[PDB]
């Protein structure tokens, strides 16, 4: 088929790159202590650290292991007021992070807490 | 006790269907079959096992089949290597093969 | 693989006891039993019974109870999978009757239901 | 609403703080070889290691990502007799860890083969 | 019961160990610069980056924190044309490791877009 390899979607349209998040998933994390050892030391301890940051919250968010996990918070349009056909067959990811970048922070909220809620339903429906 | 079939053959292209059989002391359904192709005089060789379970390496026109009463050995599409003596034998997990009279094909 | 060499086809004469060898491999020794079967001229093909290279335990037929010694010696690691074992055979009141090709024929599996059934054997040895 | 912050709740009842999970699970994961370094540095490997070990429990119980997750280990009232208003409308967290502290092992081992039972029944199911 | 121990059913048929994987599983994971401290900082260092390894393959597979995990990728028997019985009741984890070595980067891409295929199927039904 394709297989542009590691971010070679980057420049394609956010729906085209939403079909290849292995490729960019699976790099993501692949002693004396001397001037070079050091600095290798320093690009492993980096790597676990964001890798893990990253799992964290694809963990509060009920995401984990999940390169597509949809949510319950809707779409407040002051984020983003384009179409889904002006979004995902226009823009791409990089350009879109770019206009979306202030309200990151606010929707990381959101999901974080309709996670906690959402398994507090879950256990008070398995309490029959 | 465990009476197998007198003889019988086919030709090349066609089908054999031997039987085995006996009382409840070694058959049927509390019990497994296997059948064995054995030259006379000769290394012999386990065709299929459990009923019906083919070993390693048998052609699948070798077919199992056991009843509530009598346990069957399906020779499909005959070859000249199959002139040789089969012996069906019953056995469970935790006992020996009590093997078959023989039947000439 | 695997191979199970036997002795050689040598005759005695009624009241003797005579020992059948039956040597191991490419397999490991230990892993399988080691059953005895006997094709006689004048009767079926009778199993006499089967010995554990790994437990010691034997489980003979009553038609041989007590007429039948089943010993094995412990194996000779060659690599991780590879072993050479040895298989020994018995008689106690022996007559001419007993005449037939023996054969040594080890385990077709390791655990299930047909564990000790006799799958591979051996070259078989002529008796009196 | 309320929102009292890490280990906001550390004071209140287990209901109360069973419902500010996330508080507490987001603030558990967020070169120079000098007296500082080597200080800063320990702090970084140590902090994804007790991460890790908590996230690796949570695995083999069947508890991937999830906050509030149920089991099917029964409660063996030897660990405590409480009952469920005078547990969570009465004691904290805290305490009911130092009278749960000498059964926490225990529990520990009945949670991980109950899992790894499930998974196996799980296979069997779809098998078909 | 049995409890053969970390590794103990190392030596064990593939379907008898596969009944032990908690115990194998829970054995992944668990500062002064001096010679010994040096050592034992790269000891943590590379527990956590060899445990993290196996956990992101098994997330880009659908198997997050899951011991048996079943797939959609059918068995090409070009990798083994063994039968199951002579497989789980026969044959033991080392040794059929040692015979799928050469299949097992195949057999990780197949379970790679199969759960990156999976995830765009389920948005797709979870769409209505
Ligand atoms: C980089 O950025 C560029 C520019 O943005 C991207 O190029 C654009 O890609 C998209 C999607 O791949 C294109 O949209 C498609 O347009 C085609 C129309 O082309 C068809 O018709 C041509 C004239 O009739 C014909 O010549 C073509 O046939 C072959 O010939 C050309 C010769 O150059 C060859 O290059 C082609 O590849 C063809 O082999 C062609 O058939 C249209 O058919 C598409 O519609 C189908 O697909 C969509 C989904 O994509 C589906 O929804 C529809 O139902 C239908 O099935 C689709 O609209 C666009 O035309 C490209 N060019 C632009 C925008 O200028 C490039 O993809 C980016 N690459 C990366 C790696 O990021
Ligand atoms: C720290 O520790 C202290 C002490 O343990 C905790 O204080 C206790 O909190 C619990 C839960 O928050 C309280 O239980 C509730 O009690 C109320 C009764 O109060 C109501 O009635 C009063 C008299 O009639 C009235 O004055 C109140 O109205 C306001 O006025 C006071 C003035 O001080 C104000 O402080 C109040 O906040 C009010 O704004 C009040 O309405 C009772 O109504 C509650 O029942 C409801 O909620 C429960 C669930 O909580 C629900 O199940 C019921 O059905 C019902 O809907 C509830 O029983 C307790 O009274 C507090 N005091 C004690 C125990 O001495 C404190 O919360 C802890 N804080 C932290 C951060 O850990
Ligand atoms: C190391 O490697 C060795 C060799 O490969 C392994 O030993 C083999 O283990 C398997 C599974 O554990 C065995 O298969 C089973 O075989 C029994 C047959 O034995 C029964 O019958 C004997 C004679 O009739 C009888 O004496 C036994 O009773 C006791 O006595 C012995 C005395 O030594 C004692 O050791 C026994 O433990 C008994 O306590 C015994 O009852 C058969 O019954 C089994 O079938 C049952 O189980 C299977 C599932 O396993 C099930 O599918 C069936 O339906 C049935 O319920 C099973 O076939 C094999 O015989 C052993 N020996 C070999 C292969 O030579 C050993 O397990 C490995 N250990 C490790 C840690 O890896
Ligand atoms: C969108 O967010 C703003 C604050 O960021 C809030 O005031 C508003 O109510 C929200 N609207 C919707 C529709 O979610
Ligand atoms: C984000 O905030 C900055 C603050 O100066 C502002 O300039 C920018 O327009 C904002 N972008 C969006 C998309 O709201
Ligand atoms: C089998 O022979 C050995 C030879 O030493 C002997 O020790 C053993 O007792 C014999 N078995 C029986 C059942 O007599
Ligand atoms: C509780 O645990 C003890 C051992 O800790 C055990 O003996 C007892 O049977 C258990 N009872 C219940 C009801 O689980
Ligand atoms: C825990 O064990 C200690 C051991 O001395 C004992 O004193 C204490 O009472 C025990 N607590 C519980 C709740 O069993
Ligand atoms: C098995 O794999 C080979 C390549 O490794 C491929 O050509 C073949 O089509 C595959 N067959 C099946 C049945 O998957
Ligand atoms: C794996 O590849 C090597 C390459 O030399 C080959 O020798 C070996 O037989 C192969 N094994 C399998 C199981 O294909």
């Amino acid at each position: 088929a394709v297989f542009l390899g590691f971010l070679g979607a980057a420049g394609s349209t956010m729906g085209a790159a939403s079909m290849t998040l292995t490729v960019q998933a699976r790099n993501l994390l692949s002693l004396k202590l001397t001037v070079w050892g050091i600095k290798q030391l320093q690009a492993r301890v980096l790597a676990v650290e964001r890798y893990l940051r990253d799992q964290q919250l694809l963990g509060i968010w009920g995401c984990s292991g999940k390169l597509i996990c949809c949510t319950n918070v809707p779409w407040n349009s002051s984020w983003s007021n384009r179409n889904l056909s002006e979004i995902w067959d226009n823009m791409t990811w990089l350009q879109w992070d770019k206009e979306i970048s202030n309200y990151t922070q606010i929707i990381y909220g959101l999901l974080e807490e309709s996670q906690n809620q959402q398994e507090k339903n879950e256990q008070d429906l398995l309490a029959l | 006790v465990l009476t197998q079939s007198a003889s019988v053959s086919g030709s090349l292209g066609q089908s054999v269907t031997i039987s085995c059989t006996g009382p409840n002391s070694v058959c049927c359904s509390h019990k497994s079959i296997s059948w064995y192709q054995w030259p006379p005089g000769r290394a012999p060789t386990l065709i299929i096992y459990e009923d019906n379970e083919r070993a390693p390496g048998i052609s699948p026109r070798f077919s199992g089949y056991k009843s509530y009463w009598s346990a069957y050995l399906t020779i499909s599409d005959l070859r000249p290597e199959d002139e040789t003596t089969y012996y069906c034998c019953s056995y469970t997990h935790n006992s020996g093969c009590v093997f078959g009279t023989g039947t000439k094909v | 693989q695997g191979q199970l060499v036997q002795s050689g086809a040598t005759t005695t004469k009624p009241g003797s006891s005579v020992k059948i060898s039956c040597k191991t491999s490419g397999y490991r020794f230990n892993f399988y039993h080691i059953n005895w079967i006997r094709q006689t001229a004048g009767r079926g093909p009778e199993w006499m019974g089967w010995i554990s290279p790994y437990s010691g335990d034997k489980n003979l037929a009553p038609a041989f109870q007590d007429r039948v010694n089943m010993t094995t010696d412990t194996e000779v690691p060659v690599t991780s999978f590879t072993s050479t074992g040895a298989a020994y055979m018995e008689i106690r009141n022996l007559t001419s009757d007993d005449t037939g090709t023996y054969f040594c024929a080890k385990g077709l599996l390791r655990d299930g239901s047909s564990t000790w059934l006799p799958y591979l054997w051996g070259q078989g040895t002529l008796l009196t």
